[PDB]
DNA sequence: AGCACAATTTAACACTTTTGTCAAGCGGCC
DNA sequence: GGCCGCTTGACAAAAGTGTTAAATTGTGCTATACT
């Protein structure tokens, strides 16, 4: 058949005899004097004791066997265990056990009545009081009391732990009642909360079966595994494994037992003797608590006991999930060169020989080459170094064929793409520059993992969507990707920022005077009006639109025009006056696509420059182009963008950035400044304090000062000449950066926290007084020590990210929801009280592309609802906005929709990347964590605050607010500065300390009660004292305040339907046949129990509000949660329960071996597409 | 901190014995078995299991009382007799214990925890206090203290880190152990192996004794320190696509051969399946006999051969 | 400080060597063995 | 630190026999 | 008459049964010292 769902959960001792059956016993001996392999005992070949001449009756037919001695056709020499389960037995029958029972007071404490010592009876160190006779001291009992001696004070009785398994039928008849008396304990508060714990336990017994097995009574190893044979190599010997010593210590100690048990041996030896086979049991299972080293008493390495290592943390759950091991790829160098932009790659000339041998074999069977496929396997071994025709048939395998090449580590859906490989010379694997910008990696001797796809509907299944041609133009986050780099950026920069190099303003009667004078000496082609224009009188470019300018390009070629855009009259559509300079690029989009007609309308000329605006151009000319077209662009501006800086050159000499002969007085003003606080200080006037951050202000407002004044200097004069702003404008420049050379930043802050006195002598050209690098050093060690310790913490909290939206895909059509978000158009400020245009980049990537709730009317035509709003109707409501009409533009987000399972159709307006609607398919559950899976490496960990709102952890001082809107209320006194809030009904108490105390009336909502100036108490208190409606937002709103920080492309719904997942959970009040008062049932799924019942019983609810690490202790299914840290409470509520486990999710696919629910393995996507027309026509007669 | 002091807590609460009650209630063992071998040669019980089942029963505190109780004329006292000698397997047994301990304080190191180490220990007790000559003026005391250690070195070689270690290899690794620390105590440099044959005598040269501290001792290295080392070489994924491969290159080699020879070869050099018939099970059923079916075979390894200088397929050795 | 800690074993055993036997092997040569202070010494150039 | 006795048990190796392979002889066919 | 093929006889090489020699356990038990 086909594999579908899963089960689990516990198995009766009854069910253990039942897969292993039997084959056990004996000591754990791995050899003997001789014959190193079997032992008769430990990983013993089930039925093989040198010679059983037997247990090969049980296999009906197949192939002979029976060979006496030495072995048969058994498994011992091939299908040995073949990597396949087999359980054991370990016999066992002492008194009891126990399976962990997790540390969550599970199989115990919750099914009983007893903690913090429930363990006492069940290590064999107490009395589970389990009888009824009337005692004498208090009373008679029916739990644990009898510590010691008490339990023969009288001489059932029962010491030890086995009373465990003797709770079993005494419980599971009570369990009805466990399920029934136990709720009968209504409200009253307080142990309301047990009552739930203890009947969540009880209801998994309470159906399909499950017996309290708990009290394990036989335990099932593994031998097939752990038997590592003599491994030499390098300079080392021998060789061994786990899981059989760390086991030694269980059957042994089970055989003791059975050795002094029937002989003559007392209770107190048998008490202590037994309780470590318990100990040996959680031993095998996890070791803590105590653990349990190596060569006792000596300590060294903890025995690897499943935890951490199998079923536990990293070891083999982490590595098997996805950090598998790929079994075709390799890795090597990275490298740049113009190969010709998309659509190619590298890849070496001798590996790939390799990696696409299979095929490639085939091919040279029927191309004469090899005789059969055999023989092309010894002709490539040796390195007889071939490169003889074998070169060419590879070609024809590596034809339209693309692969996968990786980038380590990764980030975000921009970490892999494809490429088709064009095996170069040597073996270094180069690519495209651009592609570099995605992987976020500079060029000095990178690897990365070139994965090859094998199965056809792979390769097709790639380089439709991961080729870098495609899925890289308009990535996730916000903005273009695929836009030209730096480098290409300056380019095209050093040809159009202007030719004034200041000759004057003469006048000419039209071109008669200063045309021929002037021409001599004095007064060039720069200013100077005549008539109307000015010196653009001297060489007009005739020409047309027919072939481009020709007298343009055709005179700059010769000594004459010194192009550089020197001004200068085309003729193209108009008689304009753009230079020959900006008209190469005109000419070179125009070509590459087809006719400047679009370019000429798109291109700017007013403010050209080629600033950081190409990636408006290209992103543009997309809604006009679409990939086939878009491709060409970056592959024009690839080869004139490296050729017309070849050709050119631009080197950043000492000099180059010539320090500001304006800027020696600017420190003599400011230091004649020092003796103006310093003698006020003899003088005994402003406190030494007053004086520190009195100077600090001063040489804070200077350097900006001097960084205008050299800003400038390099505006005016020295336009081209000096390359730290052509950068620093817009190419590959920082602009603090400069006023760091040229400069003199000293500003730098003690390592604590305190900015030093005097700054620091930088001019670099002036090596420092040798303390000044050992000043700025200080501040120097924060900015490395906080973006490598980005790995620490922020590092594994990405994870938490991936997992909580995980079945979240766009499926369905058209839902209908009414309920929908209204996106602020304007924000506050807490400075003054007043809405500000919110920048605008808050508001284009929060609304592009979108589903207009509701008709817009704004000034002309209507934006109709549920409309695509692309870029154009942004800037149309931007713009619109200013005017009066637009506050809050009507839209649908994700955070409405009553579907948990799946995300929403055409809800997630455009599928922001290939500039249209999602398409059925796309896993916006993982894009969501691609999204956040950049800015990562690129905050500050050294304190943080996004992590903090998510596990909704309550923040710093806990930002005291108003629970209920009141009244102003504002009461003073000595040391009470408590603030309160009430209005003709109660009033609550607010022991505000001493802080931000402010003023404010007439109640407030929740606002924050003045003091709560930023992170609001924990939204626990407002979905508390409000609902979802701030919640969902607030988040969307304050989270992205600490990416607005940094100006990050992500935003959008990217982050508005990770939210919907911490919210989708709701609790139980009153429900309607279902049980569990308390519950936690989940949000679509609970809709259910009241949406089919509601043609009858009320199931009302509340708003439940759970972390980001909570959605996944917690789930519909069980394959997720654990990673994390608590991948021991995981496995155990979901086992116990029958807890299926669902069907539709990414991993459970992946996993279980079954195909991807998502992309083209959607259930939108599973028809037939297979009909030469013939076959149609054949089969409507054929049926 | 360990479990350990929780029965060390249990086994030193109670007190041992004072000096003539050890004499005592030990000849209720002597007269024991001997009251209950009064009805064992009676009805044929082997006196073992009037023992066995007997005590199981004096331990109340977790039958063949039957015919214990219709005792004839001459039997009323033995009853009693019996059960007032049942006491002795009361008491006793329940000092020892705390003597003991505070021995396996010595072998902390070899194989086997302390708490271990206490099993194999104390258990001593239960066959030591039973063979207790109560004959001799000597008073039982720190005899057992002996029983334990015994059983203990007993034990240490038995469990271990090992495999199978009995009384002649323990002895004689810590007898080269002692030895290898006797003459680097007496050299200043660490002994070969052959260097060390003197140090033994006859039989002990420097194979043998190289083979000794081959086996183990303690290491079998640490299990998987730090998925520890990888080696692997059995389910060979090539080894079995080409298995099936080379297998069907045979099967398309032998599309050039004569039924009246194929499967002679299949047959003789057992291939149908795994039968290793020869040629006398391959002449019966084939008609003719032995010779010409032999000369098929050699014919096979060279009409094969002639097949193969000219079509390169002796790359198959080498798997 | 590896020294000591190394030779702290070696004390340790002495006093077992003393608390049994008497005359058959009791001397300062055959109570010291040159495998605790030793082995237990090399393992830090090798491993730490 | 461990030796023996006994007892008993485990392990392996060697024999005489049998089986298989090769060469020679006889018969049949050309 | 000759050549080829088939069958039988002889020789050589490798197994089932027998035979004996080497190792473990128990127990015995030893044994010695201390209380
Ligand atoms: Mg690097
Ligand atoms: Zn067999
Ligand atoms: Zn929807």
């Amino acid at each position: 058949k086909e594999v579908r769902k899963v089960r689990i959960a516990l198995a009766s001792p009854e069910k253990i005899r039942s897969w292993s059956y039997g084959e056990v016993e004996k000591p754990e001996t791995i050899n003997y004097r001789t014959l190193k392999p079997e032992r008769d005992g430990l990983f013993d070949e089930r039925i093989f004791g040198p010679i059983k001449d037997y247990e090969c009756a049980c296999g009906k037919y197949k192939r002979q066997r029976f060979e006496g001695k030495v072995c048969e056709r058994c498994g011992v020499e091939v299908t040995r265990s073949i990597v396949r389960r087999y359980r054991m037995g370990h016999i066992e029958l002492a008194t009891p056990a126990a399976h962990i029972w997790f540390v969550k007071d599970v199989p115990s404490k919750i099914g009983t009545l007893l903690d913090l010592s429930a363990t006492e009876l069940e290590q064999v160190l107490y009395f589970n009081k389990y009888i009824v006779l009337d005692p004498k001291g208090a009373v008679l009992d029916g739990v644990p009391v009898e510590k010691r001696q008490l339990l023969t004070d009288e001489e059932d009785a029962r010491m030890g732990a086995e009373a465990i398994q003797e709770l079993l039928k005494e419980l599971d008849l009570e369990k009805l009642e466990r399920e029934l008396l136990e709720e009968m304990k209504h409200p009253s508060r307080a142990r309301r909360a047990k009552a739930r714990k203890r009947l969540e336990v009880v209801r998994a017994f309470l159906d399909s079966g499950n017996r309290p097995e708990w009290m394990i009574l036989e335990a099932v190893p593994v031998l097939p595994p752990d038997l590592r044979p003599m491994v030499q190599v390098d300079g080392g010997r021998f060789a061994t494994s786990d899981l059989n010593d760390l086991y030694r210590r269980l059957i042994n100690r089970n055989n003791r037992l059975k050795k002094l048990l029937a002989q003559g041996a007392p209770e107190i030896i048998i008490r202590n003797e037994k309780r470590m086979l318990q100990e040996a049991v959680d031993a095998v299972i996890d070791n803590g608590r105590r653990g349990s080293p190596v060569t006792n008493p000596g300590s060294e390495r903890p025995l690897r006991s499943l935890t951490d290592i199998l079923s536990g943390k990293q070891g083999r759950f982490r590595q098997n999930l996805l950090g598998k091991r790929v079994d075709y790829s390799g890795r090597s160098v990275i490298v740049v060169g113009p190969q010709l932009k998309l659509h190619q790659c590298g890849l070496p000339k001798r590996m790939a020989l390799e990696l696409f041998k299979p095929f490639l074999l085939k091919k040279m069977e029927e191309k004469a080459f090899a005789p059969n496929v055999k023989a092309a396997r010894r002709m490539l071994e040796r390195q007889r170094d071939i490169k003889d025709e074998v070169w060419d048939a590879l070609e024809e395998v590596i034809h339209g064929k693309v692969v996968l090449l990786n980038r380590a580590p990764t980030l975000h859906r921009l970490g892999i793409q494809a490429f088709q490989p064009v095996l170069v010379e040597g073996q270094s694997i180069q690519l495209h520059p651009l592609v570099c910008e995605a992987f976020n990696a500079d060029f000095d001797g990178d690897q990365m993992a070139v994965h090859v796809p094998l199965s056809s509907f792979a390769q097709a299944e790639a380089r439709i969507q991961m080729l870098s041609a495609h899925n890289l133009l308009s990535p996730a986050s916000g903005e273009p990707l695929a836009k030209p780099s730096r480098d290409i950026i300056l380019g095209l920069y050093y040809i159009t920022q202007v030719r004034k190099e200041k000759k004057g303003a003469g006048m000419a009667f039209a071109t008669p005077e200063e045309a021929l004078a002037a021409y001599e000496r004095g007064e060039v082609a720069l200013n100077a009006p005549i008539v109307v224009a000015g010196r653009e009188t001297s060489v007009g470019r005739l020409k047309f639109v027919f072939a481009n300018p020709d007298e343009a390009l055709l005179a700059v070629a010769h000594g004459l025009l010194d192009l550089q855009d020197v001004v200068t009259v085309r003729y193209l559509g108009r008689r304009l006056e753009t230079s020959p300079g900006r008209i190469l690029f005109a000419r070179i989009v125009g070509e590459a696509v087809g006719d400047e007609k679009v370019a000429q309308e798109l291109i700017q000329m007013d403010v050209p420059q080629e600033k950081n605006s190409l990636k408006d151009l290209v992103y543009q000319a997309f809604l006009r182009l679409g990939m086939e077209k878009t491709a060409r662009l970056l592959d024009a501006l690839k080869y004139y963008g490296f050729t017309l800086s070849t050709t050119s050159g631009i080197t950043i000499g000492i000099d180059d950035a010539v320090i500001p002969e304006e800027k020696q007085r600017y420190l003599e003003e400011a230091d004649r400044k020092l003796r103006q606080i310093e003698q006020a200080y003899e003088m005994g006037f402003l406190t030494d304090r007053e004086r520190y951050d009195q100077v600090i202000q001063l040489w804070t407002e200077t350097t900006e000062k001097v960084t205008q004044a050299v800003f400038k200097n390099f505006e005016e004069n020295y336009p081209f000449n000096p390359l730290y702003v052509m950068a620093q404008s817009g190419a590959r420049g920082n602009p603090q950066q400069i006023r760091q050379l040229c400069g003199m930043r000293g500003l730098m802050q003690k390592p604590s926290g305190e900015t030093f006195e005097v700054p620091v002598r930088s001019s670099f050209r002036e090596g420092l007084t040798v303390l000044e690098y050992f000043i700025s050093s200080h501040g120097a060690r924060k900015g490395g020590a906080d973006t490598a310790l980005r790995t620490a913490d922020s590092g594994y909290l990405t994870r938490k990210l991936v997992d909580v939206a995980h079945e979240i895909v766009v499926r369905e059509a058209d839902c209908g929801t009414t309920n929908y978000i209204s996106v602020p158009l304007f924000q506050m400020d807490e400075v003054t009280r007043t809405l500000r245009l919110r920048k605008r980049s808050d508001i284009e990537s929060g609304l592009y592309g979108r589903v207009l709730a509701r008709e817009v009317e704004a000034l002309g035509r209507r934006l109709e609802e549920g409309r695509y709003l692309s870029l154009e109707d942004v800037h149309f409501l931007i713009k619109a906005a200013e005017a009066g009409e637009v506050r809050e533009v009507p839209v649908r987000s994700p955070l409405t929709c009553q579907t948990r399972y799946g995300v929403c159709q055409k809800c997630y307006g455009y599928d922001l990347s290939m500039a249209r609607p999602v398409s059925i398919g796309e896993a916006v559950g993982v894009v969501a964590a691609e999204s956040i899976g950049e800015p990562g490496t690129q905050l500050t960990m050294r304190t943080p605050r996004v992590i903090e709102l998510f596990e909704a952890r309550r923040p710093k001082a806990k930002a005291v607010i108003s629970e209920i809107d009141g009244v102003v209320r504002i009461e003073e006194g000595e040391d009470r500065l408590s603030v309160f809030v009430e209005s003709e009904g109660f009033s609550k108490e607010y022991k505000l300390p001493k802080d931000a105390r402010l003023l404010v009336k007439d109640g407030d909502y929740v606002e924050a009660g003045q003091p709560l100036t930023r992170g609001a108490i924990d939204p626990h208190q407002l979905l508390e004292a409000k609902g979802p409606e701030a919640v969902e937002r607030y988040l969307v709103d304050e989270i992205q305040k600490v990416y607005r920080a940094q100006g990050v492309k992500l935003h959008d719904k990217h982050i508005e339907i990770v939210v919907r997942q911490m919210l989708k959970y709701v609790e139980v009040t009153d429900p309607g046949d279902s049980r569990l008062l308390e519950g936690q049932v989940l949000e679509k799924w609970d809709v259910e129990a009241l949406n089919e019942r509601l043609i009858a019983v009320p199931v009302a609810w509340k708003p439940l509000l759970m972390g980001v690490t909570k959605s996944a202790l917690s789930t519909k299914s069980w394959l997720s949660a654990a990673s994390f840290q608590n991948t021991t409470h995981v496995l155990t509520e979901a086992a116990i329960a029958g807890k299926k486990d669902e069907l539709i999710g990414l991993k459970e696919n992946v996993i279980l071996g079954r195909l991807i629910p998502a992309g083209t393995g959607s259930d939108f996507v599973r028809f037939t597409q297979v009909v030469d027309q013939r076959t149609l026509k054949a089969i409507e007669e054929a049926r | 901190s360990d479990p350990v002091r929780q029965y060390l807590h249990e086994i030193g609460q109670v007190p041992l014995l004072t000096l003539e009650e050890e004499i005592d209630l030990a000849r209720k063992v002597e007269e024991g078995m001997e009251a209950i071998k009064k009805l064992s040669e009676a009805t044929g019980l082997d006196q073992e299991l009037i023992r066995e089942v007997v005590r199981a029963k004096i331990l109340g505190t977790a039958e063949v009382d039957g015919k214990l109780k219709s005792l004839p004329k001459e039997l009323k006292r033995y009853l009693h007799i019996a059960r007032e000698g049942e006491a002795a397997r009361q008491h006793l047994i329940e000092a020892n214990l705390r003597l003991v301990v505070s021995i396996a304080k010595k072998y902390t190191g070899r194989g086997l925890s302390f708490l271990d180490l206490i099993q194999e220990g104390n258990q001593g007790l239960i066959r030591a206090v039973e063979k207790f000559e109560y004959k001799r003026r000597f008073k039982f005391s720190t005899y057992a203290t002996w029983w334990i250690r015994q059983a203990i070195n007993r034990a240490i070689a038995d469990q271990a880190r090992t495999i199978r270690i009995p009384v002649h290899m323990v002895e004689t690794i810590n007898k080269l152990s002692r030895t290898a620390r006797q003459l680097q105590q007496e050299l200043g440099r660490e002994p070969s192996y052959e260097e060390i044959a003197e140090a033994m005598g006859p039989g002990w040269d420097a194979k043998r004794v190289e083979e000794t501290l081959k086996i183990a001792q303690e290491p079998v290295s640490l299990e998987t320190p730090i998925d520890f080392i990888p080696d692997e070489n059995l389910p060979s994924p090539v080894e079995a696509a080409a298995q099936s491969l080379l297998s069907e290159e045979l099967e398309k080699a032998l599309s050039k051969l004569s039924e009246r020879e194929a499967m002679v070869l299949k047959l003789r050099k057992g291939l149908i399946d795994g039968r290793e018939h020869t040629l006398e099970e391959v002449g019966a059923y084939f008609g003719v006999t032995r010779e010409r079916i032999r000369q098929i075979e050699n014919k096979a390894l060279r009409k094969l051969k002639y097949h193969e200088s000219r079509t390169r397929k002796l790359r198959d050795f080498l798997e | 400080d590896q020294f000591r800690v190394g030779l702290a074993r070696l004390a340790r055993g002495v006093r077992e060597r003393m608390v049994m036997g008497s005359p058959d092997t009791l001397t300062p040569a055959k109570l010291v063995n040159s495998r605790p202070l030793e082995a237990a010494l090399r393992e830090f150039f090798s491993r730490s």
